[PDB]
RNA sequence: CUUGUGGCAGCCAAGCGCGACGUUGCUCGGCUCUUCCUAUCAUACCGAAGCAGAAUUCGGUAAGCGUUGGACCCACUAAUAGGGAACGUGAGCUGGCCUACUGAUGAAG
RNA sequence: AUCAGAAGAAAAGGUGUUAGUUCAUCUAGACAGCAGGACGGUGGCCAUGGAAGUCGGAAUCCGCUAAGGAGUGUGUAA
């Protein structure tokens, strides 16, 4: 349980991520989401659509459209907010869209328990927050995915350096004698 | 958990009727005590013997005689509805005579919505002839060519650890 | 119970007199069929069911060495109770699909002839959608844009060339009959000649 | 233009090119738009669906087998209304199963009251006597007050 | 049921590869890619043979085998040796003007029933239109896809409709003559 | 709760003595106003209809925008649609403190 | 499930799905598919400008066969 943690949002589910993830802020555990465009949602995109567009038709209330504004509304409805317990788990749920400066060089954590592919059947429904929410008043659906590209590069890139650095060490590393000894260790 | 029960009966002999007829059953139940309430159930809606004059003179316990061998198993049951009469005749393959009508009641309660006091067994039989069954997912299941990926694919090996929350690496799951 | 019917008769026509005719239908319509049997029964039914109500086995067949003869019985023939008419009176008829052309038959452009010029009705006012072809009914005349060749030789009658000669006069076939042995009450000697 | 105008035109100029093969196509897509009416529509008009729908499916059953004090209710001659009196009822005869618009030529008696006998007042199951010179007591086996018409059976 | 096969036999082509449910297919023509992640299906490619399986499916994913069979020998044949679209023109009064632009990518239509608008149809990637002189009014659709090629020609039936008027009475319009492959 | 299908008497009558659909029988009240609903008066786009065209009728989506001036009427207009706010708005209208809303400043990281 | 789910309309409708029940054929080749035949008295008789099976009125008969309905629609004035 690290103070601060990184959980990808890509493929996890609006619904069960928020679950898992309102429970470590009441924790205490500073939850820090990215990618928040690429959640998905069980049912087809029109149903998720129409869901929607009930939530801007409530008015006196202010639909935050935004896919980290959605998540952080999903969250809110299962933490406390009204008290200051909740009020101050809220504050530390920063939840961003893509991966800014400051999280890109983090490693970032995936829940088991609320990925798409281990939680719903073959050729269910579903849809992409980051679509629907850019169908419903988001304005910045081109920016975001073209500044994840150019970071996809980035890291792409270090990698190489980084996976030749290792394959150096691997290529190194049986030159140890006491790698029987290590064997017999089981290590 | 189901146990086979072989109940035999008979009501009280007395001047009248001294010499009684012994009664069999091959009923199931839960524990020795469900397996006499059936059993007057399933008597007394039919012949008409009266609890108090009827003793019981054996419950034994039937275990599987082969359980290890696969077998398919026809069930002769008899649903109720909102009609009450339904000759409802469904076929399970497994191991054990138990086991196939545990999934019949887990299929009823399933797919129709039974209830235990509802459903009443009428015969369970075995089928040994690959042309005495009727069933096609069956008959596809008796052939000799069975071949298939194993199913769910996220149920095997479904996440191994304790409690795994925040797992570093996505799952491969293939 | 038509097929009892059948194979029925079928034994009846095996235990007729004589001429151990083996023909029965063809691609000739109906009333050619009847007119062939017009001189003379020609039945059939179902195909090789005369032959399987037989039996292959020779003790179950009613004639002798049947079991090879099974094999060579196919298509529509059957007995009948005649040699020179079969042999050469050979009626003609119009072509079907299956067979070659025996030539390269074209459709003239412009205004259709019903007899390929050997005359040209234009009241065929259905037969414009009928076709399918590339053809224009104006001014209430069907007016073919170009030239369509029906078919040519040594290609299969494709559906469309058999619908076009259908209703053109192209009786590019002939009858024929099998003949080749007799099952004869005594002699019970069927060539495959 | 005359007579069947459009009859020559179709006559001397030919018909829609592709007419045929979308009538053609019309006719075999409805079978699965004819599902789709009932999976989505909603209130009255689907409820007009339903019976028209059972309506031609037991007639095609069929030829395949083949194959203040006042009066509040209706007197006769408290306060009795002009429009609520009535001189004429349809009584239909029993034995000849005709139904005829008979004269009310009186009321035998009221099963509701004897006053309301007294007042004359149309009730269901009440005997009225009616002339029947051109075909005698009938019972009134409808109630008036609600169906508009004295509805009777002799 | 648990299996549900279906086999394709491979013609000449050149490459029928199902990299990453996207068939490249290159054939002696060219090569098409398509995408595959539409349904989730078993494709294996061995030798001759193409191997479409499903596990444990419902019927509603055991129709789609068909229809992507269907759609694999749409392109398998394109690529081989094309598909052709042959267009025919019908005009009641008005002659219509006919344009190709771009070697017939785009198709500008004109003196549409009285009407005065150059309807331009800029005609969907990978397939071309030309105008054929053997005989007139026949415009020739070529592509390496059905789904393409009929879609345009729909489109171009479409936007030639008559508004507001007897179907029966007015004749001019452009509508499907035939299909067929280029040789 | 309420909305678009009269009743009675028979003949049938799939079926379960009833018996559906069929069939016979003649027979208190109104001005302004604010919004809201669609069950659309017009306008938008479609379908069908003997739809030449013009003009017309029915039907479908459609509540975005409108839906009068004068004592049942007589003209314009594209039409002069229907309603609800259960004692519509009689504590807007007549006859037989605080909280809203609108505005105006405002100390403060 | 394009407003899913967590007695009132209620009778039924659904080319939605999964189970079943009762009947049918089926290597005498099941269904579908294409390939062809789908006849001749006869254009039966009234009915009519024109009705040849297909506007219409009672049957609606026969020879051939494995099968051609005085015809199931399209269609034509026919």
């Amino acid at each position: 349980f690290q103070k601060v943690v990184v959980i990808d949002a890509k493929g996890h589910l609006l619904g069960r991520l928020a679950s898992v993830v309102a429970k470590q802020l009441l924790g205490g555990q500073k939850v820090v989401v990215v990618r928040c465009e690429e959640l998905n949602i069980s049912g087809h995109f029109f149903r998720n659509k129409l869901k929607y567009l009930a939530y801007l038709r409530k008015a006196c209330a202010f639909h935050f459209r935004a896919p980290s504004r959605i998540f952080q509304k999903a969250v809110r409805g299962m933490l406390p907010h009204k008290t200051a317990r909740g009020q101050a788990a809220l504050e530390h749920l920063q939840a961003v869209e893509g991966i800014p400066p400051p999280f890109d060089k983090q490693k970032r954590v995936v829940v088991p328990a609320a990925l798409r592919v281990l939680r719903l059947k073959p050729g269910r429904k579903y849809c992409t927050v980051g679509r629907l929410s850019s169908e419903v008043g988001w304005k910045y659906n081109d920016i975001v995915a073209k500044l994840e590209e150019r970071r996809k590069v980035k890291s792409a890139a270090f990698y190489q350096a980084k996976l030749a650095k290792q394959k150096k060490i691997a290529s190194a590393k049986e030159a140890s004698p006491v790698n029987q000894k290590l064997s017999q260790f089981g290590y | 958990a189901l146990k086979e029960y072989q109940v035999v009966g008979r009501k009280v002999p007395t001047e009248h009727e001294p010499v009684p007829k012994l009664f069999r059953m091959r009923l199931f139940a839960p524990n020795e005590s469900v397996a006499k309430s059936r059993y007057w159930y399933f008597l007394k809606m039919i012949n008409k013997v009266k609890k108090a004059t009827g003793e019981i003179v054996a419950i034994n316990e039937i275990s599987e005689p082969k359980p290890l061998k696969a077998k398919v198993f026809g069930i002769w049951i008899r649903y109720d509805s909102r009609s009450g009469t339904h000759n409802m005749y469904k076929e399970f393959r497994d191991t054990t005579r138990v086991g196939a009508v545990e999934a019949m009641y887990a299929d009823m309660a399933a797919r129709h919505r039974a209830r235990f006091r509802s459903i009443r067994i009428l015969k369970v039989v075995e089928v040994e002839k690959k042309e005495d069954v009727r069933r096609n997912y069956v008959k596809q299941l008796l052939n000799p060519h069975l071949k298939f990926p194993l199913p769910h694919r996220r149920t095997g090996v479904v996440g191994l650890a304790g409690k795994k929350v925040f797992a570093p690496h996505r799952p491969s799951t293939f | 119970e038509g097929k009892a019917a059948l194979f029925s008769g079928v034994q009846q026509s095996l235990d007729s007199f004589d001429y151990m005719w083996i023909f029965d239908v063809t691609n000739m319509r109906n009333t050619y069929l009847k007119r062939i049997r017009d001189d003379w029964r020609i039945f059939m039914g179902k195909t090789k069911v005369m032959a399987k109500a037989l039996g292959h086995t020779p003790e179950e067949e009613h004639a002798e060495n049947v079991s090879k003869l099974t094999k060579l019985l196919h298509g529509a023939v059957g007995l009948l109770f005649v040699i020179g008419y079969f042999e050469s009176f050979v009626q003609n008829d119009f072509a079907r699909a299956g067979a070659v052309a025996p030539f390269t038959h074209v459709i003239p452009a412009g205004p259709v002839y019903s007899r390929a010029g050997q005359i040209l009705t234009h009241t065929l006012e259905p037969q414009v959608r009928q076709l399918g072809m590339p053809t224009v009914l104006k001014n209430g005349v069907v007016t073919l844009l170009a030239d369509f060749p029906l078919c040519t030789e040594g290609q299969q009658l494709d559906s469309r060339q058999t619908r076009l000669l259908k209703l053109f006069g192209i009786t590019a076939a002939e009858f024929k009959v099998g003949l080749l042995g007799y099952y004869s009450k005594k002699g019970a000697s069927v060539e495959f000649l | 233009p005359q007579n069947e105008y459009i009859e020559e035109s179709i006559r001397k100029h030919g018909r829609r090119f592709d007419h045929e093969e979308r009538k053609r196509k019309k006719a075999a897509r409805e079978a699965h738009d004819a599902s789709l009416y009932a999976q989505k529509t909603r209130g009255i008009k689907a409820k007009l669906y339903q019976e028209k729908r059972r309506k031609e499916k037991i007639q095609m059953k069929k030829t395949i087998k083949q194959h203040k004090r006042m009066i509040t209710k209706a007197t006769f001659v408290f306060i009795r209304p002009m429009a609520l009196r009535q001189k004429k009822a349809n009584v239909t005869h029993k034995e000849l199963g005709v139904t005829m618009q008979l004269p009310i030529i009186g009321v035998k008696k009221n099963p509701q009251s004897p006053t309301y006998t007294q007042l004359g007042v149309l009730t269901k199951g009440t005997v009225i006597e009616v002339n029947v010179s051109e075909l005698k007591y009938a019972q009134i086996t409808n109630n008036p007050e609600l169906d508009g018409c004295v509805n009777a059976l002799l | 049921d648990i299996y549900k096969d279906e086999t394709l036999t491979i013609p000449k082509g050149v490459t029928v590869d199902i990299k990453a449910r996207n068939v490249t297919v290159t054939g002696p023509r060219g090569t098409l890619k398509q995408n595959l992640r539409h349904v989730d299906i078993e494709m294996k490619k061995q030798g001759n043979t193409i191997k479409f399986i499903v596990w444990h499916g419902s019927r509603k994913h055991n129709a789609c085998i068909r229809s992507v069979y269907s759609i694999i020998n749409n392109m398998i044949i394109g690529v081989t040796q094309g598909f052709r679209y042959k267009m025919r023109l019908v005009y009641a009064h008005f002659p219509i003007n006919i344009n190709l632009t771009e070697n017939g990518t785009v198709v500008e239509i004109r003196n549409f029933l009285g009407e005065r608008i150059t309807r331009v149809i800029k005609c969907l990637p990978g397939v071309t239109v030309s105008i054929s002189s053997a005989v007139k009014d026949e415009i020739i659709l070529e592509g390496n896809s059905l789904e393409n090629v009929s879609q345009s020609a729909a489109n171009i039936k479409q936007i030639c409709n008559v508004r507001n008027k007897d179907i029966r009475k007015f004749l001019d319009g452009i509508y499907v003559s035939e299909r067929g492959n280029i040789e």
